[PDB]
């Protein structure tokens, strides 16, 4: 028993595991549950990895009992708050499923089971005049893991610190050891240049990713399968995606000196499931 | 909308069954039917309130 | 055109109104969830009037949006408190879906919805020795309303009176009319022997129920489908079903002077689902 393959050469196996061998575009509308979205300066849209969300297969299922899928009742569009954008602006951050936790149904949820999973569509909304300059890059990472802020210890964040919610974090442009020994503050130290790991931001292109440029559009939509070396996992204590803007090129209106323009965020649960019913979730926040 | 070409805006336009406090804020709006309106060369918008009735009929 | 019957007759109709015309089973096991009872001394199981609980069908169905059904999130067995039987007991009572607004999952959807609908199992739990006498009868009356405190006002009971929760209520052996003018106390006051609303108690076997007598079995079951003279309503104003237990023969044991035994309620919403989803509704409960 030989295998003749071409280079004529001829190979055999000697083992018995397999280890051993030898190797029209500018006009959108969504619909989810009661809640709509209408956009007519749009650049497309965005489908991450080119897959879109989907439940659970058979063939694929880790846990045994019955799952619970809310569907309207959570899989529905949900507005942060708004941040400003001005001349001083580094960036925003945030992380999901961390930025839902108090959003309707889906929190209690996400609070009451013990497993879950769901991906998302995602919508930055931001607009100005025929005389404003400006562009943003939106990126959503999977595993977006952000450096600290202590040079004498390493992973020493918090779980308060890494998970603000819904108002997110802010890039900085320098970085600012912390240097408190008794009293460390155990939190992020993004640098906007580095994206916040350690990597150039030049090249954060390799992401799923849009540009909003206020000459062009005036919103973003990104729409973000589930990810994860795992079929299902723990919402409360893993963060499947982030979120990242930053500013391309600084804002700048006629000659003003401090112009400034509102973006906001609409995120919406997509065939969202959970899994391990018990009593709810408590956590320490503050 | 009733403004200059050179204008631009996003509104949010919001129903809300009855049974819990009326809504004060965006927060809360959020959480019921509502559409969000962009402003350009479409000048209108529509925002449709379903019938979602404990009763068959409701009195005038 | 006239129409000839049997007395024969003749009859015509002369308006375009039809408003015109003239005229084995000891042993019991459920599942529900991740849920589970089993029983060895049971009186079979009552199915009020022979109808089992289901979903809205679309030839009935009011609201036009699309509903939310949990099922095995909220379709679940629940379990109350215990209460205390004594020689000195007159009976307690239940309001549903009043007793499950605090329970898990349910709670929540029923607070955070405007219109909802759903059927019951309950299960009373009961045990005692073969050397105790006594016989409990449980009701299932739908639109319980008791009586009130008052001989100045009627329908004057307040909110938080009239919906105590999973504490539930307690009938009294007599009639006490309150006199506080200045500080009306504005509760029922649930006579034993009138079933609470002015009618004999020995009659209410019209309405569903069952009888536990500690000689015979330790558990009753009762199976309730949806009754209402609307499709779907409001769970937060309107109790769709009360439960009563009353002592038919008082309890004894041997020749103790106060012998006591616990008796617990266990209930389980059924094919429940929900409309109008909005914010979450706060009571004033105190």
């Amino acid at each position: 028993g030989a295998q003749v393959s071409s280079q004529n050469y001829t190979t055999i196996n000697y083992y018995r595991d397999s280890a051993s061998n030898a190797a029209s575009d500018r006009v959108l509308q969504l619909t989810l549950g009661n809640s709509t979205i209408t956009a007519q300066e749009a650049a497309n849209s965005v489908v991450a990895y080119g897959r879109w969300p989907e439940y659970l297969r058979d063939s694929e299922a880790n846990p045994v009992d019955q799952p619970t899928e809310p569907e309207v009742a959570a899989c529905r569009f949900y507005t942060l708050d708004t941040v400003s954008w001005t001349k001083e602006s580094r960036g925003w951050w945030w992380k999901l499923p961390d930025a839902l936790r108090d959003m309707g149904l889906f929190g209690q949820n996400m609070y009451y089971h013990y497993l879950g999973r769901s991906g998302y569509t995602v919508h930055v909304q931001c607009n100005a005049s025929k005389f404003h300059q400006g562009a943003l890059g939106v990126f959503a990472v999977p595993e977006m893991c952000l450096a600290g802020d202590s040079n004498t210890t390493t992973m020493h964040t918090s779980y308060q610190n890494a998970n603000p919610g819904e108002k997110g974090g802010t890039f900085t442009g320098t970085f600012t050891p912390d240097n408190n020994q008794t009293s460390p503050a155990r939190r992020f130290c993004p640098v906007d240049y580095l994206l916040g790991n350690g990597t150039l931001l030049g090249n954060a292109f390799v992401f799923p990713h849009q540009i909003i440029n206020l000459r062009t559009n005036n919103c973003a939509t990104l729409v973000l399968p589930y990810v994860n070396s795992l079929s299902i996992d723990s919402m409360v204590k893993h963060n499947n995606w982030g979120i990242a803007i930053l500013p391309l090129a600084p804002l700048n209106f006629a000659s003003e000196s401090s112009p400034e323009i509102p973006i906001t965020l609409t995120i919406a649960p997509m065939c969202c499931e959970f899994n391990g019913l018990r009593n709810i979730t408590l956590p320490r926040l503050q | 909308f009733c403004g200059s070409m050179m204008a631009t805006g996003k509104l949010l336009v919001s129903y809300a069954p009855p049974g819990a406090d009326p809504p004060k804020k965006r927060k809360e709006a959020m959480l019921g039917t509502h559409v969000i309106w962009d402003i350009g060369l479409q000048s209108s918008c529509t925002m449709v309130v379903p019938w979602i009735s404990n009763t068959t009929y409701r009195l005038t």
